[PDB]
């Protein structure tokens, strides 16, 4: 079986209602097609066309206005021919689909609202109902998510993302969300945006 | 000649499909055999006709039921998949098991409509 293809998504792996994913499969192996599948559905979600050139060949499937059926993971194969038997699957991409539940998370800076430049900074996702799991996402740096297990503290279910002593590249835009137990895939509405700004070495929140 | 006009018709639709769809002569004869009706009008009949005698849904791949790989799929190898392949899945065009049926009746409902187009004024002339 041929070597499988590459699956990546943009913008994100986290996606809101009514709005379309782009995924896209490529190759170094000379596919002329490419088939998408979803969590062991016996039917595929679409198979898609696209000429080598040199081998290097991508499709770029579209997923439609996205619900909560479109939470879970996905592979995709590629194929030389239309007779031709398919690749190894990619290796697996996870879509979350957020705006699923009423409760609301809320994202903080653990240590204050601004910290020092020897101090670290500790990003502290919470929320007052009970969560299995939060997730922490920054902006443009769309890449899979930070997820950790929530505790119950302080009559809450928060988890705190530990980023280290005060750096450049803790600025940026944050979001968090929460995901239940038996849905992993569906997650809350994000957070509220917390904007990091590097001021004299230490990092401020921004609004 | 409203006998010559039906058989026409009918001969018509036929030939458009065959062209279309690249779908031998034998197949051909396959539709006539189910749309001598007065159903050569309807791209639903015709679409449904098409899909059972040639196998359209062993065209695209399909996944074993107890667990399994994907794999091409059994009639991969008959024209009518490489005629739907060519019509359907170009660079950049994409399809699933509930578009191709509006596809192929998009088109066959275009070959109703200029068969019938053509031979009336023919005539009328
Ligand atoms: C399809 O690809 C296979 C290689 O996987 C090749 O052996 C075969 O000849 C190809 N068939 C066509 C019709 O191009
Ligand atoms: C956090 O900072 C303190 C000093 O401010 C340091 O002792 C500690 O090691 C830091 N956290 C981690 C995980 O190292
Ligand atoms: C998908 O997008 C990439 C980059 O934008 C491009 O190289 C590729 O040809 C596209 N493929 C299709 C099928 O549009």
């Amino acid at each position: 079986v041929s070597k499988k293809p590459s699956l990546s998504v943009q913008p994100g792996p986290i996606v809101a209602p009514e709005e379309t994913l782009t995924l896209q499969c490529g190759s170094d192996a000379g596919y002329n097609r490419f088939v998408l599948y979803k969590d062991g559905e016996r039917d595929f979600l679409q198979l898609a066309g696209a000429q080598p050139q040199a081998g290097l060949s991508q499709a770029n499937f579209t997923l439609g206005p996205v619900s909560r059926s479109y939470g879970g993971q996905y592979r995709c194969y590629g194929a030389h021919n239309l007779s031709s038997e398919w690749s190894a699957p990619s290796d697996p991409l996870d879509i979350l689909i957020a705006g699923q539940f009423y409760d609301r998370v809320s994202l903080s800076v653990q240590p204050g609202p601004t910290v020092a430049s020897g101090e670290n900074v500790t990003l502290l996702c919470q929320s007052q109902g009970w969560m299995q799991t939060f997730l922490l996402t920054k902006e443009g740096a769309a890449d899979d998510p930070w997820r950790l297990r929530s505790t119950y503290q302080s009559q809450k279910y928060q988890a705190e993302f530990p980023m280290g002593p005060v750096t450049s590249a803790h600025a940026g835009t944050y979001r968090c969300y929460g995901s239940q137990s038996s849905k992993p895939y569906l997650l809350t509405h994000p957070s509220d945006p917390l904007e990091l700004v590097v001021s004299g070495g230490g990092g401020l929140e921004v609004l | 000649g409203e006998a010559a006009r039906i058989p026409a018709a009918i001969d018509a639709v036929i030939e458009g499909i065959k062209s279309k769809f690249s779908i031998d002569t034998l197949g051909g004869e396959a539709l006539k055999s189910v749309i001598d009706g007065t159903n050569y009008y309807d791209a639903s009949y015709i679409t449904t006709a098409i899909y059972n005698k040639f196998q359209v849904s062993s065209c695209l791949p399909s996944v074993p039921f107890l667990g399994g790989p994907p794999v091409p799929g059994a009639g991969a190898n008959k024209p009518i998949c490489s005629a739907v392949d060519k019509l359907y899945l170009g660079s950049g065009n994409f399809l699933d098991k509930s578009s191709l049926p509006g596809s192929i009746q998009k088109d066959v409902a275009k070959i109703v409509a200029g068969a019938e187009q053509a031979a009336k004024a023919k005539a009328a002339m």
